Order: structure tokens, then sequence, then C-alpha cells
DNA sequence: GTCCCTGTTCGGGCGCCG
DNA sequence: GGGCGGCGCCCGAACAGGGACTG
């Protein structure tokens, strides 16, 4: 028995061109889709359906199984346990298969259309649409929620110190058990479901001022720039006595001895930068914005905010130092780690301002993607100023 | 015949009604061609006579079929196309011969009267009304030519029709462009011919004939604009217009033929030719060739006078793309597997950004080639690039964006891609320090650019018809002019800093180009930033200077 | 806000195929 | 001679986003 679903008023469905796939992805998509057709989960359709969302496939590590991934970002556009972030361990199970057990409202099926391409355009695209709740669609958890609650009730009763949160296709299972017993309980839940993160140890990356015992005109100019910018986040910051040392027209490499007043100003400012940002309240009706800066040598900084200079979080991701590193691969893993953090803390994905060229990103990001959701993003060409301000 | 395949349901856009458009005058030649076509189509039920209960009409014409003495019937369905529902096109790209593999046996088949063999939705037929004038009125029961739905409906129907044959014959390869079939197989010529008979009998069961006249059995095969020989392929000859006075239409024709040519001809360049089209107002306007365009066109002509072919794809070998730099942000490339046997060639010339350099452009060319290789062969190629691993490493360190090139290897064919100057990370001891600024008045458009230096020098230049950003750039240009081989510059301008930090070697801005000349002549430059209007350093002094 | 600069998209010509 | 869809190229027009500015 079906559940009617409509589009937001004044909105038509998605018309998004499919991008080129590699041979391995097309072969996996064709085999997966053939089985899905044999089981009634999808139906071939024609060009009289004017809708389309792109499709690709990811091969999970430690597994020769491919998983299909429909980018439902547009379609989703057009349609919380605060104790999970504190748990010792949190496992992330993939429960997407459950959705294929529930039919989809007939009048909605047309909007889930997708096209499989072919190598060297041997054939026109093969088009399908969904007959069941598709993985990666905003409506799938919503419509399945009641069956999910019935499925999880007795396991939650028998384990009240365990937190089970659902996001799009994933279960987050949080516990304070030791790692072996945690994995035992997770397999207990996997067995029950036939009807590895560690969030307590995530780090804020504060803004830091340089420490040294000889300052030049350049050093002080750079520090005044950084503090002037930072005072938009922390109003306590003050630059009068530091910029007083810069009067005149001096050489960049001239050594400037700090006065008593300016030394106090600097120590007070570096204290102020420890206090937490005042007046930052999460709004669920606005979206999270995540900025990322490439700091170099495998280091990346990021800030999650909703209004400018009111950061909900500020962090850094580190990776392999630069022997044979891949900037785009690392940027992608950084995006997934940030999205995971944001889903766990606020239950919502951020919109990323990515410091990469549109084309470089779209050429390569699907070779390193391992999640079942995809966040929104836009592309950016920042001044190196914000880079310096968050740098270490 | 007419295919017994199910029709594709088609609707008009809500609130719209069929077209009512008078028929044109036609020549007697076109009338005779149309009546010969329509008598036969009506006999076969592909069209039906209609009466006064059908209040619609759309004009018709014919054209000689391009490679025959036979006619093609076309309808000017522009109004109906405006009023017809949207489709999702299923033809995602164009097959390329460099993506075909070696086959024992090859056949090329054309379907006869392709659109006219595929039924059209019953309910929609009435809006296809047309009139053959006198010396008769009809409606289409099949797909017409000129309707926007016919390509997609045909391509999808043909896919459906071929699916059972493909399921039964997985290891027979059928490249399916509209009604063109290239069929390849690893069978001896005998079993192959038997399977081609099976395929023609399958198609005929579904209403599609394969007349012998277009059944190609022996090489070279004429396919998709190419000549396919057993172990090599070529392009059917390109003929460039050879006029004396050139118009925008002639130029577009030239540039289009040259772009088509560059897929197998190495070295094609169209920059100066394309630049000719810059300020045009209409297709008919006459443009005199620049000396640069003249010479470029002669070079392209010489290139095209040469005999050249591609080869087919061996999956058990690597794809190698090799890139060569031409001037003005122009690049050619060659994709091959064995040393002097190109799979195909190409050119990249897109101008991306007001300001850029050759490492950015080469990264863009790599990206383009990678996406094109994924489309044609399904994998990424290994690269041979004219850029030192050291140069790339330097750029990738200094640059603030994520950037990356796949597996690659240096190649020593000049001109090599280099960074032409490097900003210091730390200020320069013993270099004079310039504090620069510019101000511009938004009402009068007058400005000043200027500097003050720590050794006492101060200079202010006045500018007309300028802007804030331009005065900032002008001040930096003034400091570069008036300094020695090593210089520290302090600016309050995020604009100028972001530009110069990214190390451009080319710009559409004359002023930025002049700056670049200067920065290449210098030995050490250090560019520092301070926030404006906070009373910092000599920034206050030069700010008080350039305001008046 | 306005003016400026820059990047993306989309539509128009032409090429090529059918 | 004209009509259609796909892909390609190049160009310019429209629009979006961010920095600098005036009293
Ligand atoms: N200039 C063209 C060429 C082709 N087509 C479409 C309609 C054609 O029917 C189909 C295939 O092209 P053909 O030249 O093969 O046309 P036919 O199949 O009708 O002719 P024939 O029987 O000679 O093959 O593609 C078109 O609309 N305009
Ligand atoms: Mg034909
Ligand atoms: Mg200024």
């Amino acid at each position: 028995e079906t559940v009617p679903v409509k589009l937001k008023p004044g909105m038509d469905g998605p018309k998004v061109k499919q991008w080129p796939l590699t041979e391995e992805k097309i072969k996996a998509l064709v085999e997966i889709c053939t089985e899905m057709e044999k089981e009634g989960k999808i139906s071939k359709i024609g060009p009289e359906n004017p809708y389309n969302t792109p499709v690709f496939a990811i091969k999970k590590k430690d597994s020769t199984k491919w998983r299909k991934l429909v980018d439902f970002r547009e379609l989703n556009k057009r349609t919380h346990p605060a104790g999970l972030k504190k748990k010792k361990s949190v496992t992330v199970l993939d429960v997407g298969d459950a959705y294929f057990s529930v039919p989809l409202d007939e009048d909605f099926r047309k909007y889930t259309a997708f096209t499989i391409p072919s190598i060297n355009n041997e054939t026109p695209g093969i088009r399908y649409q969904y007959n069941v709740l598709p993985q990666g669609w905003k409506g799938s958890p919503a419509i399945f929620q009641s069956s999910m609650t019935k499925i999880l009730e007795p396991f939650r009763k028998q384990n009240p110190d365990i937190v089970i949160y659902q996001y799009m296709d994933d279960l987050y299972v949080g516990s304070d058990l030791e790692i072996g017993q945690h994995r035992t309980k997770i397999e207990e839940l996997r067995q029950h479901l036939l009807r590895e993160l560690h969030p307590d140890k995530w780090t804020v990356q504060p803004i830091v001022l340089p420490e040294k015992d000889s300052w030049t005109v350049n050093d002080i100019q750079k520090l005044v720039g950084k503090l002037n910018w930072a005072s938009q986040i922390y109003p306590g910051i003050k630059v009068r006595q530091l910029s007083k040392l810069l009067r005149g027209t001096k050489a960049l490499t001239e050594v400037i001895p700090l006065t008593e007043e300016a030394e106090l100003e600097l120590a007070e400012n570096r204290e102020i930068l420890k206090e937490p940002v005042h007046g930052v309240y999460y709004d669920p009706s606005k979206d999270l914005i995540a900025e990322i800066q490439k700091q170099g040598q495998g280091q990346w900084t990021y800030q999650i905010y909703q209004e400018p200079f009111k950061n909900l979080k500020t962090g850094k991701y580190a990776r392999m130092r630069g022997a044979h590193t891949n900037d785009v691969k690392q940027l992608t893993e950084a995006v997934q780690k940030i999205t995971t953090e944001s889903i766990v803390i606020w239950g919502k994905t951020p919109k990323f301002k990515l410091p990469i060229q549109k084309e470089t990103w779209e050429t390569w990001w699907t070779e390193y993607w391992q999640a079942t959701w995809i966040p929104e993003w836009e592309f950016v060409n920042t001044p190196p100023l914000v880079k310096l301000w968050y740098q270490l | 015949p007419i295919s017994p395949i199910e029709t594709v349901p088609v609707k008009l856009k809500p609130g719209m009604d069929g077209p009512k458009v008078k028929q044109w005058p036609l020549t007697e030649e076109k009338i005779k061609a149309l009546v010969e076509i329509c008598t036969e189509m009506e006999k076969e039920g592909k069209i039906s006579k209609i009466g006064p209960e059908n209040p619609y009409n759309t004009p018709v014409f014919a054209i000689k079929k391009k490679d025959s003495t036979k006619w093609r019937k076309l309808v000017d369905f522009r109004e109906l196309n405006k009023r017809t529902q949207d489709f999702w096109e299923v033809q995602l790209g164009i097959p390329h011969p460099a993506g075909l593999k070696k086959k024992k046996s090859v056949t090329v088949l054309d379907v006869g009267d392709a659109y006219f063999s595929v039924p059209l939705d019953e309910d929609f037929r009435k809006y296809t009304a047309f009139t053959i004038p006198s010396i008769i009125r009809y409606q289409y029961n099949v797909l017409p030519q000129g309707w926007k739905g016919s390509p997609a409906i045909f391509q999808s129907s043909m896919t459906k029709i071929l699916e059972p044959f493909r399921k039964q014959n997985p290891d027979i390869v059928i490249y399916q462009y509209m009604d063109d079939l290239y069929v390849g197989s690893d069978l001896e010529i005998g079993q192959h011919r038997t399977k081609i008979e099976e395929l023609r009998q399958h198609l005929l069961r579904w209403g599609l004939t394969t007349p012998d006249k277009k059944h190609q059995k022996e090489p070279p095969f004429l396919w998709m604009g190419y000549e396919l020989h057993p172990d090599k392929w070529t392009v059917q000859p390109i003929v460039l217009p050879e006029k004396d006075s050139w118009t925008v239409n002639d130029i577009c024709k030239l540039v289009g033929k040259l772009n088509w040519a560059s897929q197998i001809y190495p070295g094609i360049k169209v920059r100066q030719l394309s630049k000719l089209l810059r300020g045009t107002k209409a297709l008919t306007e006459v443009i005199p060739l620049t000396e640069e365009a003249e010479l470029e066109l002669a070079e392209n002509r010489e290139i095209l006078k040469e005999p050249v072919h591609g080869v087919y794809y061996d999956p058990s070998k690597d794809l190698i793309a090799e890139i060569q730099k031409q001037g003005q942000g122009q690049w050619t490339y060659q994709i091959y597997q064995e040393p002097f046997k190109n799979l195909k060639t190409g050119k990249y010339a897109r101008m991306r950004g007001a300001h850029t350099n050759d490492v950015k452009q080469l990264t863009e060319a790599v990206q383009k080639i990678t996406t094109e290789s994924i489309v044609i062969w399904g994998k990424t190629p290994k690269f041979k690039l004219p850029i030192q691993k050291e140069t790339w490493e330097t750029w990738w360190t200094e640059y603030w964006q994520a950037t990356w090139i796949p597996e690659w290897e240096f190649v020593n064919t000049p001109p090599l891609v280099k960074l032409w100057y490097q900003l210091e990370k730390e200020p320069i001891v013993g270099a004079e320090t310039f504090y620069v600024d510019g101000a511009a008045n938004r009402e009068t458009k007058l400005g000043k650019a200027g500097y003050v230096t720590n050794r006492g020098r101060q200079k202010v230049v006045t500018l007309t018809d300028t802007t804030n950003q331009k005065t900032e750039l002008q001040a930096i240009y003034l400091a570069l002019q008036d300094s020695g081989l090593e210089v520290n510059i302090v600016t309050d301008s995020q604009y100028a800093l972001g530009i110069i930090q990214a190390q451009p070697d080319q710009s559409e801005s004359e002023l930025v180009n002049q700056i670049i000349e200067q920065l290449i002549k210098k030995e050490k430059v250090y560019l520092a930033w301070v926030p404006a209007h906070k009373g910092i350093g000599g920034n206050e002094q030069v700010d008080k200077l350039v305001s008046a």
C-alpha cells in the first residue's frame, strides 16, 4: 500500500545530464540494473519521460561488490539525538536495501528517471525509473520511518545505552562499550536486521598567533592583518598598540622591538582567541556552509558556519605528506569526513565552498567517493588571505 | 513495412492546440517528388488522407537527398515543435572510430526509410496534418522528419528492437547510430555472414528493411564520415573554402571544417581565425584577414595537404596522450598506444579567465583529454607532457587550489611549460620597500596611482577614465618600473594581490601584461598585504598622497 | 545599496553524423 | 533554401558573487 508524495509547489522535476562513466562503472551499473529489473524494483522507460538524474557506482574497499549511487541532489531539493556526538565508538551501517521493499507512489516514479551510458556511444542511453523507494532519496527514510521504528524497538529496549540514528541510507550506532564488545553488539544488530568512527575525540582548530622573540616590520604587518580580520569573529581583539609600532615608512626587514603595551596587547589577544565564539546558535531552517582551505603539505582547514564569522565549528584534516599525494583525492576525503561530522552533530549535510576548479573536481571526484549521500557544493577562487588567517 | 513495436505516448504542452499554418508555394519539381512519395506512403498506410474534420496544417517541402538522386520529404514543424511536450534525449554522444577494436569481420547496414517505418502515437497523428498543393491533405501515421520528437523516439525504438538480438548475441558488436549499424564479430567470414542474415531477418521481423544497396560487405567501409580499412581509419576528405573576400559565414565554415579536421590532423590552430569573429554584427559582414590569420590559414592548409590515418583500440595496452604547446594558449595532443601510430589527435584552445598562465592551461587540457578518453575508451590515459616534474611540484606547492594531473612523464619537446617568475615567501633584505596605493573618484573617473618608499622616494601619477582596481594595478606597475632587480611591495588591494600571486604569464588586460613583463625582468619580488585605512606603515602616507 | 571585475551558463552561428 | 536531434567549437549577453567605496 502506497504513500502519495508531491513536489514543492511551482517546481518541476530534475533535468540533469548524465556524465561520462568509466568502463568498470558502466559494467557494474548494467549488471546491477539488470538484476533490479528482474526483481521489479525498476522499469525501462522511454524519451517521453522528460526527467533525468545522473547515476554512477562506487566499489567499497575490502569488497569486490559495487554499489550503485544515484545523485538525487536536485530531486531532493525539489521535494535529533544530541548524545550521538559524545559516544566512544560509532559504526555506520548501510541499510539502503530495506527501501526496495516498499513501493513508490506511481505518479512520482517518473521523477526518478535515470540513463545508463555506453562506452564510445555504441548505443543510445538506456533509461529506467524506480518502482520502489530509491536509495539516496529524501523521501525514502521519511516513508520507511515507521517500519524502521518497529524493526528497532526491541533492540533499543534490550540496549538502552546504545544510540541508533538514521540518516538517508545509513544507521549510526553509538556506544560506550570497549571496541570488541561494541563490534559484538553491532553484529547483534546486523543479525536483528533480517526481519567505525570515534566522535568523542574530534578536535576544534583554534586560530593561533605566531610566537617569537624578534619581530620585523613584515612580521608585525602580517600579525596586524590577521588580527584585524579575526576581530570580526572575536570583538575582543585590538590592534592600536601593535600598529603604533609601524608609524613611519620603514623597511620590511627592519627589526622592531615590542613595547610593554604592545606585548600586553598581544598576550591579551592570544588569550581572547581561546574563549569560545559568542552568540552562535544553530538554525535548522538554514543550511550549513563549509569552507575548506588547502594549507599545503597534506593539511586542510575547514569551517562550518551558517552566517559569516559565526562558526559552528572549525577544524583541520591531515593526510600523507607530499611524496605521491593527490590533492583532489584528499579534498574528497576531507569533504566526506566533514559531511560525516556534520551529519552526526546536526543531522544535516553542509553545502561546500570547494577551493578547486569545477572541471578538475568533476573529472575526478567519483574515483574516491565512498559514501551513499552526496552534499551540495559550489566552486570558489579565494584570496590567499583567508588561507593565511587559518594557517598554522 | 511498419514496425509492430508499441508506440510512444506523446502529448502537447498543456493549453496548446495543433498548428494552423498555410502551405507555401513550391516548384513543380518539388510537387512531383512529393506526390510520388505520398502516393506510395499512402498505399502503405504510412500516411492517411484526412478531411475537413482536421483543422490543422503545417508546410512541407523536399530536398535532394545529399548523396543520391532521390528526394527527402520534410515538414516545417516549428510551431508544432514549440507546442509539443519535452523529451529526454537518449543520444548522449557520437561514436568515434578510434574507439573501435580489431574485428575479424565487419558489416555496415543502413535501414531503409527509417523514420517512416516506426509508428506514431494514434492520439497525436491529427496534429501532423499537411497539404500537397495542386498543379490533397494527409496526416502521418509514422514519424515525420522535422518534428522534434522523432530522433529520440526512433533511437529508443531502435534500442528496444535490437535488445533481443543483443541478449542472444552478447559477443557481436552493434554500433547503433540513428539507423546506421556497424556490426563486428570475431567469426570467420562465413559464420559472420550467417549472423548478419540472422540480424537482417530479426530487423525485418520488426518492420525494418536493410536494402542491399546500403549493405557494405568489403573494406573500406563508409561509416559516420570515415573510411574504415581493416587496420586503419581515415576521414573522408576535407575541402577548405578557398575564397579571396571572406565573410563571417565563410569564416565559421572554415573554423568548423578545421575543428572537424583536428581529430586526426595534428597541429591545427584556429585562434587568429576565431578572433576575427570578435565584434561581428551579422553573418553577411565582410572581414579582412589579419596578417596573423592569413599566415595561420596557410599553415593549416599545408597541414591538410598531408596523408594521415588513425588506428583502432587494443584494450590490452595503455592509452597514452601526448601534449604539445602552441602559442596564445593553444595546445595540440595525440593519443596513441604504439609510438608513431595515433589513435587520434586533438586541440585545446579555450581561454579560461581574464588572467592565467601555461600551467593552468595545461591542467585544463589534461582534464579535457581525460574526459574525452573516458567517453571514447572508458579509461584514462597516461600522459607525456612538456613540463618538468620540478616545475609542476613548485606550482602545486605554491598554489592555493587543489590541482592534480594523473600519471604522467616529462617529454623534452619545446616549447616547455614553465613558471616565468616566482614571488618570494619572505621579504627581501636590502631591497627597497615600496608602499603603493591608488584612489579613483566614481563621479569624475579621475584617479591617482602612487608609491612612497622607505628610502624617501615618493611618486604620484594622475589618471583619466579609470577605476579603483585599475589605480591599484597602476601603482604596482609604477613601483615595478621605478625599482631595481629586487623589490618589496606593500599593497592594500586583495584584487591585485590575488592576481599577481597566481603567477599569470598572459592577460586580456594590457596593464597586467605590462606588469608581467616587469615581474619577469625582476630578480626577486615580494608582495605583502596590509588592510587599508587602518593607519598602518607607509600605507597611510601613500594613501594621503593619492587622495585629492 | 553602487560600481567594478570575474566566472558560469545559455543561446546563437558554423562544422560533423543520421 | 528552408525542418529535427545529438555532439563539437567560439563568441557574447545575461546573471551571480564578492570587494571597495561615501557621507
Ligand atoms: N538530413 C537528414 C538525414 C537524416 N535524417 C533522419 C531521418 C532519416 O530517415 C534518418 C536516417 O537517414 P537516411 O538518410 O538513411 O534516411 P532514410 O532511411 O529515410 O533513407 P534511405 O531509405 O535512403 O536510407 O535520419 C534527417 O532527419 N535529416
Ligand atoms: Mg536509411
Ligand atoms: Mg587603496
